[PDB]
């Protein structure tokens, strides 16, 4: 709300440990195979499936309530395997989206209620805008905006996104507090 | 040199390209989509404030020297397809944003009729434009265009958009999805333009002048108890998703009727060649007939020159035209490209000459030393 | 033909009237706003004050430069593109082309009838053009009347009071018995 | 840029053409001392890249190649970006089930080499035009040539010397009648599957076919990689050689890289009296900066102003130091508690000072637009100096003022 | 005399070819500063 | 004419001028991509 970033204030019942918060709420089926290196948040009924993954997210990430990062089935003539997806650094997925998608860039806004396909590869520095449908096997390049139920290039970003998104992605961090 | 760009913006859709090319590389719906408007404004707009259509202007060629060509606008020249009669303002502010933000090398004014005669080789035809906004002809004669025998009509693309949304609202039987398998009348208020626009082109054909002529006097009931020919099926189309519209049988060949209704005037797209004609020097009639070019997109409707041609012919037999024009060949010319982009190729073909480019084009040297345009009215 | 070409104009400056009633309101147009420039290219130079004129309906139209460039095509026919003499040669032609005793006389006694003389500063245009064709220091008289549009008639009113005009009609026992030629004839 | 709201808060730029654009969007021009805005700079063309398999063609290539990738496909039916699908390969898209065997285009045995656009049908007779015009142009070019230099020489057309291959094309033949509309038009269900929509038809516009059967699919269209350059100022901006999959800028420049950026923390009420709380981050290393002016009275277009922001507070001395700190490292005693301001600074953090402004909403009806002028110590370095070898206090002593436009929600 | 003023232009878009190519110059220079502090920051950052 | 082979000389002299402002951008730009390829080096080490 005009620029300011505004106050989120969390409950006692969440697993903060070595700066990585987790809501107790949102299940994560499959703890061994998905990692967190970094101070990531998971919002409250998000899912994170361990279906033969290898879920790797940014330093500073952040997945908003009702929202799943599921990984990919590759269908292969040799074997017929799920790819492990990499969430790149300071990755803004959000609220109530589908992630089906293999190798998510780093500093990336993914919109709203926005269904992205299966081996769906996102390049650095863009954003999914609120109500869009990516394909299954798409690439969207770095500065771009894809919206529409096609998922097509609507128009470009701002130049400074690399500067500005650390900023958006830490002060949500350092506003989202316990009550 | 560079090749030169071809650009012909339009009401409805513009053409976009590179000299000495068999087609136009980007056609798209002339709009931009700007922020907080939910419906895209439209780029050429006549009679508005200048400062409000050079913002337009200056947002629609930046997409087209960009997004849809990949080209620096400074390093090449321009050939700026645009009517006879475009409003003095209009063209006057398309060259002044060519000129000052984009700073173009030269821009070539060049009448899309004249440009339309190139494409076939022929020297001398008659040329009928059935556009968006309004259907224009204007005599061509051996490379000068005749002013003196102009004309002019509001039957094109505009005009039949209003004539279909009348119809379907009168005749409107919509199934929404929600107890509305009956039929239900005028559930929105009105229909988009985007719609109305794909419904002509799929649904909507262009009868012949046996069957065309019994449904005008159908539809008008002149003293006859159900005196109309057996329509085709009807058609049900897709409006936001979940509403199905059924689409009357009765809709479809009698919207097209409006071009060629009489109506008293005896003011139709088919006697405005014969007006036209008839107006034109008594040596050139002859040269003129027998070589006829129907560019524009609303005579892309399918089965429009089989029924112009047959309409002109009928009308040639009328008492008003049988003196002049009564033992006249009337025979069409099919141009290389299609319908629409007949305008575009005339003007790549033009582009393609470097030599006689830049001599005819008017350089940014002279406008900036001057600030005007050179015009068909007076300097 | 002006009224034909000042609609041509008014689609130039972006406002069409493609109907047949159109036509009526652009000579309307033309009667009430339309003034003859002494110099015409100087005036398309300046910048116009564009003077609104109201329609039937209401709506206003801000007419410009094609006011005064529409009825110079009197004057001036070969701009449009019709193969004409016009207005100030037609006057000197017809003059010239009589006897060269009466040239001088015919010169100082010039009559402006007909309605397409009332445009605003026809006389001071005509004056102007006539002299540049006509001999040097000749006097050259253009006598419009205050009734232009209603002189013909005047005309015919005071001819037909007289008594002479009692020889000069046709019958219409004469035209049974004599035939056709009858009115052709008794014309002159 | 867009979770938050950057369009709101706007800054203005100088020159003949004034805009309202957020910082994020402006760029700061270092050759000179004046931001200018996206519309105001001009626009160049670096380099191309194909959006599905991101390969940078150079500008040659895309001439001969009409602005198209070789390999990549984009769907007709719908607007996206193709797959190759094997059994002997056809191409499939994923959004809608459309199908290269669908249309009827036979399965090619090499994977990307097969696959081919046919020739426009009315190529051969484009060429026969064009040299047919060419050598008609060039007459005249000669005649044109002939005439002006003899002008140039004022000889009047004097003969000194003697004065004074042909390429003629067919005209085209007229059709006595044209193909009428055929019979089947007539009493015959039409589906709206078979016929294709405008958009679609247009996308391939040198034979726009009205069947689906006949539409072929197009290649892929090229995306373009802008770089910006000044009127007065000559480079600004620019991009990369391998602009795929890289978000690294040759040349960073940005209005939020030299300005200090204005942000609202904190909205209060809007019911007619307020008091909102805004901070002012520094980007510059160590610089100085004044929020003073109130935008003087009917000057620098200030017709949007809905209120009277008071921002009465003197010059306040923030820094940045680029370095991961600790929660209140360490107090410094001149830049923070010297200035304690209570009433007027809110709080001040490491590159971050919350300053009080007293807006008088309710003005109008509604939608609250505030506008102040803020000022900064801009260290150009215009003048030669190797990591800040000359003193440049001239260059400091300038204080550049950004008119700003701040609009509460209201 | 017609080759003299075709060689004299000649010679004068010659010269507008090297004023531009000085613009460039000056302009692509200050950039290759730039590219210089930045490729000597990327070793730094190679080695970091 | 001996004004226009003073004005030819010096369009020579000038042409050499561009050969070489043309040879020393060409050289700056191979020596800048060289720089672009380190970084990439310098990128992998990163990606790694
Ligand atoms: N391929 C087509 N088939 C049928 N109708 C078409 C086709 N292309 C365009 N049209 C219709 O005809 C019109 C043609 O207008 P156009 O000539 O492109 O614009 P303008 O006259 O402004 O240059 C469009 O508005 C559309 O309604
Ligand atoms: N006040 C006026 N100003 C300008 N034009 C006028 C004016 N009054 C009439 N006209 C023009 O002159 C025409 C009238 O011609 P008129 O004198 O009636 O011809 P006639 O002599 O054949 O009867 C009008 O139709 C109009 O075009
Ligand atoms: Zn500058
Ligand atoms: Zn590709
Ligand atoms: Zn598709």
């Amino acid at each position: 709300m005009e620029l300011g970033e505004l106050l989120y204030n969390k409950s006692e019942y969440i697993e903060t440990a070595s700066g990585n918060k987790v809501s107790r709420q949102s299940v994560l089926c499959g703890s061994q195979n998905i990692v967190l290196n970094g101070k990531t948040i998971v919002m409250n009924d998000c899912i994170i499936r361990g279906d033969l993954a290898n879920v790797r997210v940014g330093r500073h990430c952040v997945v908003k309530s009702r929202s799943v990062i599921r990984p990919p089935f590759k269908k292969f003539s040799k074997g017929v395997a799920f790819f492990p997806l990499h969430i790149g650094d300071h990755v803004f997925i959000e609220e109530d989206c589908v992630v089906n998608a293999a190798q998510i860039g780093s500093y990336v806004h993914v919109g709203k209620n926005c269904v992205i396909g299966r081996r769906c590869v996102l390049k650095d520095c863009c954003k999914i805008l609120d109500n869009t449908v990516l394909p299954p096997e798409t690439v969207v390049p770095p500065f771009t905006v894809f919206s529409g139920c096609p998922g097509l290039f609507s128009g470009e970003l701002p130049e400074c996104t690399q500067e500005l998104m650390i900023d958006v992605t830490k002060s949500y961090y350092q506003k989202f507090l316990p009550l | 040199e560079k090749t030169a760009v071809v650009i012909d913006l339009g009401e409805a859709f513009t053409k976009c390209g590179f000299a000495g090319e068999t087609g136009p590389r980007c056609i798209i719906p002339s709009v931009i989509k700007k922020a907080g408007m939910p419906k895209p404004i439209k780029v050429v707009q006549y009679n508005i404030n200048t400062e409000e259509l050079y913002s337009y202007l200056k947002e629609f060629i930046h997409i087209l020297y960009f997004r849809h060509l990949l080209v620096n606008p400074r390093d090449r020249r321009v050939v700026v397809i645009e009517s006879v009669l475009c409003p003095s303002h209009f063209r006057e502010t398309l060259t002044r944003v060519l000129f000052k933000y984009f700073e173009v090398p030269s821009v070539l004014l060049a009448p899309s009729h004249l440009m339309a005669l190139l494409t076939l080789g022929i020297n001398s035809a008659m040329v009928l434009d059935c556009g968006y906004r309004e259907s224009l002809v204007l005599p061509i004669y051996e490379g000068i265009p005749v002013l003196n025998c102009w004309g002019a009509l509001p039957l094109g693309g505009k005009a039949l958009h209003k004539e279909l949304e009348t119809q379907l609202l009168e005749q409107c039987t919509v199934d929404t999805g929600a107890a509305k398998e009956q039929s239900l009348p005028s559930v929105m208020g009105s229909i988009p333009e985007g719609v109305l626009e794909d419904i002509k082109v799929r649904t909507c054909f262009v009868s012949d002048l046996t069957r065309g002529l019994k449904i005008q006097a159908a539809k008008f009931n002149i003293d006859g108890n159900t005196e109309r020919p057996s329509p085709p099926p009807n058609v049900d189309y897709p409006l936001d998703g979940e509403k199905i519209l059924h689409v009357l049988g009765s809709i479809r060949d009698s919207v097209v009727e409006i071009l060629f209704e009489q109506d008293n005037e005896e003011k139709s797209v088919a006697t405005l060649i014969l007006d036209s004609l008839m107006q034109c020097p008594i040596d050139t009639r002859k040269q003129l007939a027998e070589n006829l070019v129907i560019i524009g997109g609303t005579s892309m409707l399918p089965g429009f020159l089989h029924r112009l041609l047959a309409e002109i012919r009928y009308l040639v037999e009328k008492p008003k035209y049988k003196k002049t024009l009564g033992t006249k060949t009337f025979r069409i010319h099919t141009p290389p490209a299609k319908a629409n982009c007949v305008a575009w190729l005339g003007g790549a073909i033009f582009g393609a000459l470097q030599d006689i480019l830049g001599s005819r084009s008017v350089s940014k040297e002279y406008y900036n030393q001057t600030g005007r345009i050179p015009d068909w009215c007076s300097l | 033909d002006v009224s034909r070409f000042l609609r041509l104009y008014l689609r130039k400056e972006g406002y069409d009237f493609h109907s047949s009633s159109e036509f009526e309101i652009v000579k309307a147009i033309k009667e009430r706003a339309c003034y003859l420039s002494i110099n015409p290219q100087k005036d398309e130079t300046l910048e116009t004050e564009k003077a609104q004129y109201y329609l039937p309906d209401g709506s206003t139209i801000e007419i410009g430069p094609s006011r005064f460039r529409a009825p110079e095509l009197l004057f001036r026919p070969d701009l449009i593109g019709e193969e004409s003499e016009g207005i100030h040669e037609v006057l000197v032609f017809a003059i010239q082309k009589s006897d060269m005793d009466l040239r001088r006389t015919l010169f100082s006694n010039i009559v402006l009838s007909g309605g397409s003389t009332l445009f605003k500063g026809f006389g001071d245009r005509l004056l102007s053009e006539v002299k540049k064709l006509a001999p040097k220091d000749v006097k050259i008289r253009i006598s419009a009347p205050q009734e232009r549009l209603y002189s013909t008639w005047i005309g015919g009113s005071i001819l037909a009071s007289l008594d002479t005009f009692k020889k000069m009609w046709v019958s219409k026992k004469e035209y049974e018995e004599d035939g056709a030629r009858s009115i052709h004839r008794k014309t002159f | 840029a867009s979770l938050l709201q950057s369009e709101r808060v706007l800054y203005l730029v100088q020159g003949e053409k004034k805009v309202r654009a957020p910082l994020s969007q402006l760029y700061f021009c270092r050759y000179c001392s004046e931001l200018r805005s996206l519309e105001c700079v001009s626009h160049e063309v670096d380099s191309h890249y194909c959006p599905s398999c991101l390969e940078n063609m150079p500008s040659a290539e895309a001439k001969l190649k009409k602005n198209r990738c070789a390999n990549c496909f984009d769907c007709p039916g719908c607007m996206h970006t193709l797959s190759t699908r094997a059994t002997a390969y056809y191409l499939a898209c994923g959004f809608c089930r459309w199908t290269s065997r669908d249309v009827g285009m036979a399965d090619k045995s090499v994977a990307s080499g097969g696959w081919q656009e046919p020739d426009h049908p009315h190529t051969q007779r484009m060429n026969k035009l064009i040299e047919y015009y060419q050598q008609l142009a060039q007459k005249e070019k000669v005649e044109r040539d002939r005439k002006k230099l003899a002008r140039r020489r004022n000889y009047m057309p004097l003969a000194f010397s003697q004065h004074t291959k042909e390429i003629k094309i067919e005209p085209a033949q007229a059709v006595d009648e044209v193909e009428p509309l055929p019979e089947d038009y007539y009493t015959r269900p039409v589906n709206l599957t078979e016929v294709t929509t405008l958009q679609q038809r247009l996308l391939q516009p040198d034979f726009q076919p009205i069947c689906a059967s006949q539409l072929y699919p197009r290649h892929k269209h090229l995306l373009i990689k802008r770089s910006l350059r000044c009127r007065q100022c000559e480079h600004n901006l620019s991009k990369p050689e391998f602009n795929p999959t890289s978000i690294k800028f040759k040349i960073q420049l940005v209005a939020v890289n030299y300005i200090p950026e204005v942000r609202i923390m904190s909205i209060p009420n809007l019911r007619y009296m307020k008091e909102s709380q805004v901070l002012l981050t520094l980007t510059n290393p160590v610089e100085n900066l004044t929020h003073v002016t109130l935008l003087e009275c009917e000057e620098g277009d200030p017709d949007d102003t809905n209120s009277t922001a008071k921002v009465s507070v003197p010059p306040t001395e923030l820094v940045l130091a680029g370095k991961d700190a600790a929660a209140e490292y360490d107090e410094l005693a001149e830049p923070q508690d010297f200035p304690d301001d209570p009433d007027v600074v809110a709080f001040r953090k490491a590159n971050k000072v919350g300053v009080f402004i007293k807006v008088t909403p309710q003005r109008e009806e509604g939608d609250v637009t505030v506008c102040f002028k803020l000022k900064h110590d801009f260290k150009n370095l215009a003048a030669p100096i190797r990591p800040v070898e000359e003193a440049d206090p001239g260059a400091e002593v300038s204080w550049l003022t950004q008119h700003v436009e701040l609009s509460l929600g209201p | 005399q017609d080759r003299v003023l075709i060689l004299e232009r000649q010679g004068h878009d010659k010269d507008l070819q090297l004023h531009q190519s000085q613009l460039e110059l000056q302009e692509v220079r200050l950039s290759y500063r730039q590219l210089q502090x930045x490729x000597x920051x990327x070793x730094x950052x190679x080695x970091x």
